[PDB]
């Protein structure tokens, strides 16, 4: 006999206020009651289980089934009542690694240790909680009363403890064995390194050793799963990664749920396969909600999907990280406010790919889009590799320093170099800090009656100039950025602007070059063709001569 | 020896935060420091039956090589039982303040054993390829609320021999900082501030110091301009500006400076002030240099601080519980290694501004920054230097009483 350590169970309890289950078991037929008998006998045997007495009242239902036609049957314990009064855990399994970030690896080997999962004791004073109950022969026995001693298959803090303890009882061997790497998944160990391939045999023989001290045997056979590995949607080989084979489905017609699948394969291949669009194959998605409807492709939409097929075409494979180089990401503007970028290290080697959306808004620019990208990529990066990149973006030094110096918020973007690569991203207009010395001056106004929806925009000038317009189907705001409109429209090159909405000055002060308003982009074309711009802001109902609210008020 | 009972406020569960992104040198500081800790019994580790997790990062004191643990208690602190002094108001009247680092002294006192899985926190690994470290603290926790509350007594006790060789300094103590204030000169203020932490430290890095100069702190009255030549831009923002006073003091007018832009004049066009508007002029003047009507501080209320960047390194800020009723206003032209980042600026902003508010009533202020929230909370802790943490939100819209106040 060899001493083995004993695994320390993990405290566990319900929910507060909350009492066990208390289920009824389920009629069954006797062929699943010997089956479930013979089962839980063998089990008892391996100490699994235990019989308890008739003191026990929570119960749990019990279920065979015959695995796929066989001349076997499995045992099946229906946990949900129990999960439902089970206290919350610390789940680790939240958020995955991702394989952009790992490291290179010449030997990747795996241990199975299903066996190691039934060496985990359940917390005595829960035990209780997973009592079930076997059917007797045609009832006229008392049914057979068994309660778990392990983790059972199915509860709610069964993964948690198991991984917990795993992790608790590796912990020593991979902090005085730092040339390897350990990672857990499912019933799976799995050990790497850039060892020799000798030292790495070795390593994986003391390995098993150290397990032995807790009794946990692993298979002493070579293991089914060589690389690549087949992982959460990525294949992992040992100097390469890449996404699973996503296969663009020939269609006449497409769906809601056809529509969603293919953006959400595209979004998934998306992290490697770069410029994948998904914008215009998103957007007929708008507050559809039925799987079946049928919905027709657009042209804009046709050309994307073309565009996709085009770079799923062959296979794209990214490398791993290593540490001693630098980190660079370089972004490129897509249009219709999507953005795509890279991540490298080497040139024409990258770690990942990716894309950005615009945010849902009223108005925008290209340089607020292209600072949340940027904020995100860092964010990701700080995610895999805890480091920010180094910034290839399309922006001149001169155009970014004109618009944060000039920026009513406060905004900023981390080391950075530009990349001569079109489109370009650039201030379509800057609006005056001075008024204008000899620039004509228009005083803009609009107005419009909130019954019966009929309203004026216009303009009165030192010049003498006047302008007023009538409108149906109009707001106050409508008119008020109309009149402005007008001002922009019948002026010279230069020209100032003297307004008393407070909305359109919010408007334009955001300094946007695009809009979900067509009355706005219009403005902003009319400022893009201008020189010199200045617009001031005044109190309205103030008395202030040129603010010609008479000509609005009818 | 013995610990008090803590418990949470009914109703309410232990914190569930999740843990943001760490870079490298801040996960290599925080397990370094971890280390010592466990060893000090400071924390124990903690398995999977604890589901709380509070927020958790590092940072660098003003001018020091050494990193700091800094726990993001703000969500503990809102469900933690209100633990039930007066605030000094001669704080804000004394010649020199030096802030000091007593968080130290916090792990000399054992937590209730009933609430330590309320402090649990996670030490992260880069791309999530090992699992995070969990811990729990054993002792008082630096940066939780129940912390200054429950060593209050022991402080006390502590801080009687100097408080009594001592009755001109005013003392004050706000989470792990205690801020310390006399009318002495800079030299033997220097001198008490160092007799005083060799007075903490025979009592069992508190040898910073953070200095700071309450009656060398202006406030910001609302002035007007003074031209000998008016042009109708200048008296149409002059007319806008009086029309913003208006809100605050009742009796501006502006009546017959509007008679003056009657008729549609060219934005350049020069405009001689007439007698009436000279007179109303002068009365908006000595109107303006009065102080705010029925403006009183209210404990029970927030306070509120709004920052507006002005450029070339200047920001205004102001510190309210009402709307136009300013409590405090203040502008700042600071060059600290942030001449060519706004949010570094921003970040140090918000801190003095903080700091000045604990100083004047005794807690933190509700910020409203003009920066988008993913930018802001992307990069602030880049930047912050302070053992607390005050609440946050963002404005989007460009207020237009941004020039107003500069
Ligand atoms: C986080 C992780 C997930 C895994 C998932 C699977 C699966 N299925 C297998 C092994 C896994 C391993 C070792 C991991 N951990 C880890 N830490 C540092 N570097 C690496 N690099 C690495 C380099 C090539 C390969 C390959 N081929 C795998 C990992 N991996
Ligand atoms: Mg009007």
């Amino acid at each position: 006999m060899v001493p083995i350590s004993p695994i320390e169970t993990v405290p566990v309890k319900l929910k507060p206020g909350m009492d066990g289950p208390k289920v009824k078991q389920w009629p069954l037929t006797e062929e699943k009651i010997k089956a479930l008998v013979e089962i839980c006998t063998e089990m008892e045997k391996e100490g699994k289980i235990s019989k308890i007495g008739p003191e026990n009242p929570y119960n749990t239902p019990v279920f065979a089934i015959k695995k796929k036609d066989s001349t076997k049957w499995r045992k099946l314990v229906d946990f949900r009542e129990l999960n439902k009064r089970t206290q919350d855990f610390w789940e680790v399994q939240l958020g995955i690694p991702h394989p952009a970030g790992l490291k290179k690896k010449k030997s990747v080997t795996v241990l199975d240790v299903g066996d190691a999962y039934f060496s985990v004791p359940l917390d005595e004073d829960f035990r209780k909680y997973t009592a079930f109950t076997i059917p007797s022969i045609n009832n006229e026995t008392p049914g057979i009363r068994y309660q778990y001693n392990v983790l059972p298959q199915g509860w709610k803090g069964s993964p948690a403890i198991f991984q917990s303890s795993m992790t608790k009882i590796l912990e020593p061997f991979a902090a005085q064995n730092p040339d390897i790497v350990i990672y857990q998944y499912m019933d799976d160990l799995y050990v790497g390194s850039d060892l020799e391939i000798g030292q790495h045999r070795t390593k994986i023989e003391e390995l098993r050793q150290h397990l032995l001290r807790w009794g946990l045997t692993t298979p002493d056979k070579k293991h089914q799963k060589e690389p690549p590995f087949l992982w959460m949607g990525y294949e992992l080989h040992p100097d390469k990664w890449t996404v699973q084979p996503i296969v663009l489905p020939e269609k006449d017609s497409w769906t809601v749920n056809d529509i969603q699948k293919l953006v959400g394969k595209l979004n998934w291949a998306s992290q490697i396969y770069p410029g994948i669009k998904v914008r215009q194959l998103s957007k007929l998605l708008r507050g559809t909600k039925a799987l079946t409807e049928v919905i027709p492709l657009t042209e804009e939409a046709e050309l994307e999907l073309a565009e996709n097929r085009e770079i799923l075409k062959e296979p794209v494979h990214g490398v791993y990280y290593d540490p001693s180089k630098d980190l660079i990401a370089e972004i490129q503007k897509q249009g219709q406010g999507q953005w795509t970028y890279q991540i490298y290290q080497e040139p024409f080697k990258n770690l990942k790919t990716g894309k950005y959306a615009r945010m849902r808004g009223a108005h925008t620019n290209d340089v607020k889009q292209l600072t949340e990208a940027v904020q995100k990529i860092t964010t990701e990066s700080i995610v895999i590799w805890g480091k920010t990149p180094k910034f290839k973006l399309p922006i001149q030094k001169e155009t970014w320093e004109t618009w944060w110096t000039e920026y009513w918020q406060a905004t900023w973007i981390p080391e950075w170099e530009f990349v001569n690569t079109p489109p370009l991203v650039k201030l379509w207009y800057q609006l005056e800090k001075e008024p204008i010395v000899g620039a004509e001056t228009f005083y803009v106004d609009g107005a419009a009656n909130r019954e019966t929806k009929l309203g004026k925009a216009g303009y009165v000038t030192n010049k003498g100039r006047q302008k007023v317009v009538p409108l149906t189907n109009t707001t106050n705001q409508k008119t008020e950025l109309q009149a402005i409109y007008l001002a922009l429209q019948d002026s010279g090159l230069e020209v100032n602007i003297v307004t008393d909405s407070q909305y359109a000055l919010g408007i334009i002060q955001a300094q946007p070059d695009k809009s979900e308003s067509e009355l706005v982009n219009q403005i902003i074309e009319q400022l893009i063709k201008k020189e010199k711009v200045y617009l001031a802001w005044v109190p309205a109902h103030k008395g202030i001569g040129g603010n010609e609210q008479v000509d609005k008020l009818v | 020896i013995e610990t008090v009972p803590v418990k949470l406020k009914p109703g309410m569960d232990g914190p569930k935060v999740k843990q943001w992104p760490l870079t490298e040198e801040k996960i290599k500081a925080l397990v370094e420091i971890c280390t010592e800790m466990e060893k000090e019994g400071k924390i124990s580790k903690i398995g999977p039956e604890n589901p709380y997790n509070t927020p958790v990062f590092a940072i660098k004191k003003k001018d020091s090589t050494k990193w700091r643990k800094l726990v993001d208690f703000r969500e503990l602190n809102k469900r933690t039982q209100d633990f039930w002094i007066p605030h000094p108001a001669g704080l804000k009247k004394k010649k020199s303040v030096t802030v000091l680092d007593v968080g130290d002294a916090y792990f000399s006192v054992p937590l209730d054993e009933d609430f330590r899985k309320y402090t649990a926190f996670t030490i992260p690994s880069i791309n999530n390829e090992t699992p995070g470290i969990r811990y729990q603290y054993n002792v008082l926790p630096q940066g939780w609320k129940g912390s200054p509350a429950i060593f209050q007594s022991s402080m006390t006790k502590i801080l009687e021999p100097f408080k009594k060789q001592n009755p001109d300094i005013v003392i004050y103590q706000y989470m792990d900082d205690l801020y310390v204030g006399s009318d002495l000169e800079i030299g033997q203020h220097r001198t008490k501030i160092e007799e005083l932490r060799q007075h903490l430290l025979r009592w069992g890095f508190l040898w910073m110091g953070y200095e700071l100069h309450p009656d060398k702190w202006t406030v910001q009255p609302i002035v007007l301009p003074e031209k000998d030549s008016w042009t109708v831009n200048d008296i149409q923002k002059l007319v806008g500006k009086l029309n913003w006073a208006s809100q605050i003091y009742p009796g501006i007018k502006v009546r017959q400076l509007s008679k003056l832009l009657r008729g549609t004049k060219a934005l350049t066009e020069v405009i001689p002030l007439t007698e009436e508007a000279e007179l109303e002029l002068a009365e908006n003047r000595e109107i303006l240099k009065e102080p705010v009507h029925g403006v009183y501080y209210d404990p029970s209320k927030d306070l509120i601080a709004e920052i507006q960047k002005q450029g070339q390194g200047q920001w205004t800020y102001q510190i309210y519980q009402e709307p136009f009723k300013n409590l405090k206003t203040g502008k700042y032209a600071r060059m600290r290694g942030a001449h060519t980042n706004d949010v570094k600026q921003l970040t140090e902003a918000v801190q003095k501004i903080t700091t000045e508010s604990i100083v004047i009533w005794g807690k933190t202020p509700k910020f409203k920054l003009p920066i988008q929230k993913e930018t802001w909370e992307t990069w602030w802790t880049e930047y912050w230097q302070a053992t607390w943490i005050p609440e946050w939100e963002f404005v989007n819209t460009p207020p237009l009483v941004k020039l107003w106040y500069q």
